[PDB]
RNA sequence: UUCUCCAGUGAGACGAAAACCAAUGCCUUCACUGGCAGUAACACCCAGCUUCCUGAACGCAUGUCAUGCAUGCCAGGUUUUGUUGGUU
């Protein structure tokens, strides 16, 4: 169970360190434009 | 990366036991920095390993958290903005006018989840006292045992969170 | 044809995108108020039984009712709309 909070946490830390930051850059240039 | 150790002593000789702990299981020593040892003594950072080293080592002579970091006592456990969570309160049991000034309050004060129950108190009081007050082994509200105790979140942290979170929303479109 | 509550999909004790509807989550206000930022599940008592360019410590950040003493440190190289059911 451990290990499977480890991968669950690992898994989408990886989609707050890609697929959140990517898509808030164009996003936060739409403010600006 | 492997593990922070504070705690004998003061007082201590952290540099003796470290040098006498190499061998396995266990290599890297120095005895650093604020308090008292790191050793590494890999590799889940903290570590899982740590555990064993609370009774193993005192001989000598106390001991033993530790850490990886943040690693001031203060803010995870003592204080911290003043939060409490009030548990047990049932969604469908309750109004939100009810719990609400009942525990001072609050603002701001929004229960979960459903599950149940740890519902933040977020707070002013500041939670000192509060907290040995309504847990306690009662007062019963509202006819369950109610435990209440300390966090460890927030306050101003979520307004934040909140306010580049709105910029967001306005933007997306 | 048990009694304890707050408005009926009620609970507690005891015996690859996106949006329309209802429920339900989270965020926000004070108020189901406005709305998708967040993200395994759960109606307590067990919160997990080398190409090309951007860039550089044992503590920072995520998370703290946590034996979470747990993860995180490279962009290039029929799903989505928060979630399930209904509709388009």
């Amino acid at each position: 169970a451990s290990n499977r909070r480890a991968l669950r946490q690992r898994d989408h830390s990886k989609k707050h360190t890609r697929k959140v930051h990517a898509q808030r850059a164009e996003v936060a240039a739409f403010q600006k434009k | 990366n492997g593990v922070y150790v504070k705690n004998w002593g003061t007082g201590s000789v952290a540099d003796a036991t470290n040098v006498f702990s190499a061998a396995g299981k266990v290599v890297k020593v120095q005895l650093r920095r604020q308090r008292y040892a790191l050793v590494f003594f890999e590799n889940s950072a903290a570590v899982k390993k740590a555990i064993d080293l609370f009774n193993e080592k005192e001989v000598l002579g106390q001991t033993v958290l530790v850490v990886p970091a943040k690693a001031s006592p203060k803010p995870d456990a003592h204080e911290n903005s003043s939060c409490v969570f009030v548990s047990p309160i049932f969604r469908p049991s309750t109004t939100k006018a009810q719990v609400m000034e009942l525990f001072a309050g609050v603002k701001v004060q929004r229960l979960r989840m459903y599950r149940q129950n740890f519902a933040y108190a977020y707070l002013d009081s500041p939670a000192a006292a509060k907290k040995f007050v309504e847990e306690k082994n009662g007062t019963a509200f509202r006819g369950h045992t109610l435990r209440v105790a300390l966090s460890a979140r927030s306050l101003e942290k979520l307004r934040a969170r909140q306010e580049v979170a709105n910029v967001v929303i306005a933007a997306h479109r």
